[PDB]
């Protein structure tokens, strides 16, 4: 049993592929490594800290939602910067990836099929004693908030926009000065408010 | 429905306008190299006409040294096929034929010599339709 799941977050979008990556997967991995050659010792090989960016590449076709939407969903992911979550089953890969390269193809027969040829990179994020911050932040919310009985500004903050104290951020937004009252502590149910960017 | 066929005893063959009369077979085809390629929008596959090559084959019993001394030359094969129930007939002739092997020897027990020649050649006439 082998099932692809591409998790979109940015477009909240589950992805389930309809047909299987058709003749093999593969996956490499290869330390980063360069020689360095002493006299009259000859080569030596050093190992670099880093890790690499490693591709997850195959091809499926997409049988007759319609083959057109699903290339058309695709091509529009391949520009986002956010990252895709794939998950592959029987295969046990799964983490955060992004697609480098993007195909379709309809051939003589089969027209209303699609020939895909698709690749992926691994995902990393730049973050630019106390916990690592090992964690991905790939979660998404609405850039429009209803607001809740037991809200408040500084919860609301802290829930949709990370520190807490980024309030003023939201405030200051001449809709949010007008829907809420002149007071930022006293806040009504059911009025929206829009975080910043 | 009538009688009206041919039988190959009606055959006259001329090699280079002579007659070869000891010929019990003979069978040419003008083949063509069709390119047959898929397109996208139609289901069934697309044929294309392509050059034309001509082919022979003639095989017949050997009385003499004729197609050894022949050699690989240039000569020409007309082909007449005659309607003996009913006047007329039809009469074919290979343009430019060449052979591609020389029968050197053929020969086995007390079975009478055979000779078998295949060839090629570039085109041809129809002068008689019947």
């Amino acid at each position: 049993v082998i099932d692809i799941y591409l998790k979109n977050e940015k477009e909240k979008i589950d992805f389930h592929f309809p047909v299987n990556p058709q003749d093999s997967l593969s996956i490499k991995k290869e330390k980063r490594f360069e020689t360095v050659d002493i006299v009259n010792l000859g080569e030596f090989d050093i190992k670099k800290e880093g890790e690499k960016i490693r591709e997850i590449s195959f091809k499926t076709f997409l049988p007759n939602k319609n083959p057109i939407e699903v290339v058309a969903m695709l091509e529009k992911w391949v520009d986002q910067a956010e990252p895709l979550r794939l998950i592959i089953t029987g295969f046990g890969y799964n983490g955060l990836v992004t697609i480098s390269s993007f195909s379709n193809t309809q051939t003589a027969g089969r027209e209303e099929d699609r020939d895909i040829e698709i690749t992926f990179r691994t995902y990393r994020e730049l973050k630019i004693t106390d916990l690592k911050d090992n964690r991905p932040n790939t979660q998404t919310k609405s850039k429009i908030y209803t607001v809740k009985a037991s809200d408040t500004l500084y919860k609301i903050a802290k829930n949709l926009l990370g520190k807490g104290s980024r309030w003023p951020e939201i405030y200051n937004i001449p809709e949010n000065k007008k829907v809420i009252g002149k007071n930022p502590n006293i806040i009504k149910k059911g009025k929206l408010v829009i975080p910043s960017k | 429905e009538e009688a009206s066929f041919l039988n190959g005893s009606d055959v006259v063959i001329l090699i280079d306008g002579v007659e070869e009369l000891y010929m019990e077979e003979i069978k040419a085809d003008f083949e063509q190299d069709e390119q047959s390629i898929k397109l996208l929008g139609c289901q069934n596959e697309i044929s294309r006409v392509g050059t034309t090559k001509g082919s022979f084959s003639l095989n017949g019993y050997k009385t003499d040294s004729k197609f050894a001394k022949l050699g690989f030359r240039s000569f020409e094969i007309i082909y007449n096929l005659s309607n003996s129930e009913t006047l007329g007939y039809e009469s074919i002739r290979l343009k430019n034929c060449r052979l591609k092997k020389l029968p050197l020897i053929n020969s086995k027990a007390g079975e009478i010599v055979k000779i078998e020649v295949e060839g090629s050649f570039r085109g041809y006439d129809l002068l008689n339709e019947l």
